[PDB]
RNA sequence: UUAGCUAGUUGGUAAGGUAACGGCUUACCAAGGCAACGAUGCAUAGCCGACCUGAGAGGGUGAUCGGCCACACUGGAACUGAGACACGGUCCAGACUCCUACGGGAGGCAGCAGUAGGGAAUCUUCCGCAAUGGGCGAAAGCCUGACGGAGCAACGCCGCGUGAGUGAUGAAGGUCUUCGGAUCGUAAAACUCUGUUAUUAGGGAAGAACAUAUGUGUAAGUAACUGUGCACAUCUUGACGGUACCUAAUCAGAAAGCCACGGCUAACUACGUGCCAGCAGCCGCGGUAAUACGUAGGUGGCAAGCGUUAUCCGGAAUUAUUGGGCGUAAAGCGCGCGUAGGCGGUUUUUUAAGUCUGAUGUGAAAGCCCACGGCUCAACCGUGGAGGGUCAUUGGAAACUGGAAAACUUGAGUGCAGAAGAGGAAAGUGGAAUUCCAUGUGUAGCGGUGAAAUGCGCAGAGAUAUGGAGGAACACCAGUGGCGAAGGCGACUUUCUGGUCUGUAACUGACGCUGAUGUGCGAAAGCGUGGGGAUCAAACAGGAUUAGAUACCCUGGUAGUCCACGCCGUAAACGAUGAGUGCUAAGUGUUAGGGGGUUUCCCGCCCCUUAGUGCUGCAGCUAACGCAUUAAGCACUCCGCCUGGGGAGUA
RNA sequence: GCCGUCGAAGGUGGGACAAAUGAUUGGGGUGAAGUCGUAACAAGGUAGCCGUAUCGGAAGGUGCGGCUGGAUCACCUCCUU
RNA sequence: UUAAGGAACUCGGCAAAAUGACCCCGUAACUUCGGGAGAAGGGGUGCUCUUUAGGGUUAACGCCCAGAAGAGCCGCAGUGAAUAGGCCCAAGCGACUGUUUAUCAAAAACACAGGUCUCUGCUAAACCGUAAGGUGAUGUAUAGGGGCUGACGCCUGCCCGG
């Protein structure tokens, strides 16, 4: 029984960076693909390719590396996790890593990066840092 | 640890104790409570003047005196300095401060505010040992 | 180391009562009510705005100033009254103090001052009603220990200064000197200015003063400002205080100290001292040459203030939500069944509690912080700003948590065909071996030790053969092999019977994970009651060693080991590693299975895949040793547990 | 004026709680170089240690089971170029 | 019967007095959980009038039974006389309750259930008797006789020379 999907995604991701093989497999979901598009828009990802069969998944990703093969992030984690959910306003939100990384967040109008959430002055329920 | 296991207990700390455990005061008379005083000093009647040694590795005849206070308890004190102007039965004021000669003392009197007279064999730390300015 | 409390309690009916509702109170019917989301009982305490600290989350306190509350010698009751169950009012009882002709009466500073008392420690028995606010009045006015305001305290904050420029001779003089010289040192002396401040004398008696009453005219209303109810004008008011402030004159003359100097810590040399006197916040100095003791000189810090003590926060990530850990360092219960609770797979639709956003109100003032202005500047004062709620009300958004509804199979469980196993309980069977006895055989030692002895033995032992009884345990097999949740389980057979793994996939369609409190199983020893008693063997006896040996060694040897029903209820119960899920390099054996190729037939060979099982090993982690798909790696949930050691797993 | 309900204080009583106290007494901490012995630290000179029982002037010994945190010597067997 | 005092008498509170019934409130230590416990301590009780609950018995009448509420009356005193428990704390001995010295001792003695040892393989042992005979025993070693100790639970040490 999986208490949490965030752990599944972010842990297969980190474990895939530490070893550096490009591609990776996982059962899908609504939020996962939304945020995956954001990471592709970050630049932390090359590409993704959805695929479908009984019933969920597998959201297949192809990762990205420098020519000298430096891992493009250094770190990662969620914040808003079970037991202790957390939220933040539009003004209150963090600017991770003074501006480099990001802080994924959900809104009344969708899942987005943090920047669009402070510009719009709409906060919401934070999901994860990444940097 | 985990969060609800912190909810359903108040996350207790490691509360300290007193270092100069004079009862503070306590209310010797009347209407006994006794707390609280937190006085920085106390008078007390001394019913003997004496001297002992430390444990190893130091060795010196350290001069002390056992004293009944205002609050009517029983404690010990090393008097500092050269010469001691005191005897049996003599009133004297008290501070705190521990020395490592031994336990059996964690206080020491002050020189010059009351019966324990200031010793003027000093000129350097005259602000202590009861001294006043020479000329 | 506080788990049951409550009977007017809880609910109803009626009445009464109160400003009002109400078990607020009486009479009746009833047995409910409250509590692990901590009732109750217990000790401690006025609360809040705020203050201290901290970068911040937070920690501590409730002085002054302001808001709320209770109290007025203790205790009770009621009158007057709008309001009190009354702080300077009564009545009663009580303790206390006091007056008395002894019949009886009087009083209440936790109001301002002040006195004693305690305590380490907290001041004048001040002037005044000018101002502001009170109370009465028609007003003048009166009362105001509220209050304005003087006085004492270095209690604190802020501010100025105890002179400034030129002045070398490196004077005297101190100290030290490797005895040349260095050091105090432009420091002094001297020269030249100043007088903030102080001494004197003048002015100012600055503001704080607006006033009400007193005369003029002006509007509402009256038949009539005749008189009335209102805006301008003049008159007239200072406790502080002859203040502050100002103006001129006079003299560098009155006005500087405390602590420390090994490191932590900026700040060194000589004397005395010799484990003595002494210091100490820590680590530690000190037994004849102390940079740590005491003295001097000099230096650093600091300033009209400085050191110590007591208390609070920090540093402390040393309760760790931000921000910790459990293989070995303190720390994972022995393990299980499961309640309450906490957490929860996917898709769709909806809802709007949570959430986000916007607005309206409120969040007193003072204070904090920002901007500004005035007191000569600062402190201080004011202004205005921002700021602050787990806050109420209300309009919007729907991704997420949540509720309601519809659908799905991958988690879980049921199937169907199979595999294995020391998995458990009861009964049954058998061989060796030890022992006891009986018999036949036959003599002088057996048995034991490192060396001995004690014991058994001529009543013929032991040894040897036969057969008998009797209890307990089960050689090989047995292997890092298997099983089970752990403790544990190894002769075999039957009866009953629990779970596991694979393949399968039709089948229900999230039914799940963890698990406080509870409930139960739990090595060996131990205990009760009853049976049995072959070995082995605490206690005990004897022998020996030994200085001695109630210890090892030796000869015997009871309880006990054993069975059944019960009870305790622990361990190095160990892998000193909680349970569950998911992801991440290989190699190599092993155990039960499954698919396929080769083989005439795999049964043989090979390749693959599941589940547990062991070893070597990377990425990575770790303080190190080490772990490494059976994680101590990457993460999530849930539970339990730790906060220096002894005291003590004690009381 | 009298009577009645309600009514504080005081009085009687039996218990709960807490603190001070008391002949002797048990255990613990500490000190002079005390006396007796030498269990543990290596195979600590009989391996230790956890649990339990008993005996002992005492550390401790013995006994049943359990672990290696164990060594002279060796793991059935498996792993290693 | 006896004011004041209240065990000073006294070998000793011997005796005497006090308590004493019903209902209600309440009831500690310790405990073998049954009790202690009537613990203790404390209260009310009379006649009349009124109102009311009621239950048994009957066609019903009324006949019985024993409560509550109020309101009043009297006397010093209301279970008015008579009959009817004195209590608390602490200790040793004994566990009990029971029996015993008829006519001086009723007890800490005896017994008692339990414990333990030894005897006894059946016309059993032991026994009464000379012997038959009979008890034991319509019994058959979880049974019968003898000794010692005395509930419970903690325990039951050393010595086999005499
Ligand atoms: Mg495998
Ligand atoms: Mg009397
Ligand atoms: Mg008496
Ligand atoms: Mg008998």
């Amino acid at each position: 029984t999986m208490t949490d999907p965030i752990a599944d995604m972010l842990t297969r991701v980190r474990n895939a960076n530490m070893v550096r093989h490009e591609k990776l497999e996982l059962p899908a979901s609504n939020i996962k693909k939304e945020i995956a598009e954001i990471l592709k828009s970050e630049g932390f990802i090359k590409n993704v390719e959805y695929v479908e069969d009984d019933k969920q998944g597998v959201l297949r990703l192809f990762l990205k590396y420098g020519q000298n093969d430096e891992r493009v992030i250094t770190g990662l984690k969620r914040i808003s996790k079970p037991g202790l959910r957390v939220y933040a306003k539009a003004s209150e939100m963090p600017k991770v890593l003074n501006g480099l990384g990001i802080a994924l967040v959900s809104t009344s109008e969708g899942v987005i990066t943090d920047k669009e959430a402070r510009k719009r002055n709409v906060g919401g329920e934070i999901i994860a840092y990444v940097w | 640890p985990t969060i609800n296991q912190l909810v359903r207990k108040p996350r207790q700390s490691k509360i300290k104790k007193s270092d100069s455990p004079a009862l503070n005061k306590g209310f010797n008379s009347k209407k006994k409570k006794f707390t609280d005083l937190n006085s920085p000093q106390k008078r007390g009647v001394c019913t003997r003047v004496g001297t002992m040694t430390p444990r190893k590795p130091n060795s010196a005849l350290r001069k002390y005196a056992r004293v009944r206070l205002s609050n009517n308890i029983e404690i010990n004190a090393y008097i500092p300095g050269i010469g001691h102007n005191l005897q049996e039965h003599s009133v004297v004021l008290v501070r705190g401060g521990r020395v490592r000669d031994l336990p059996g003392v964690r206080y020491h009197i002050v020189r010059g505010a009351l019966d324990t007279s200031g010793v003027d064999g000093r000129r350097q730390g005259r602000s202590l040992y009861g001294t006043k300015k020479p000329k």
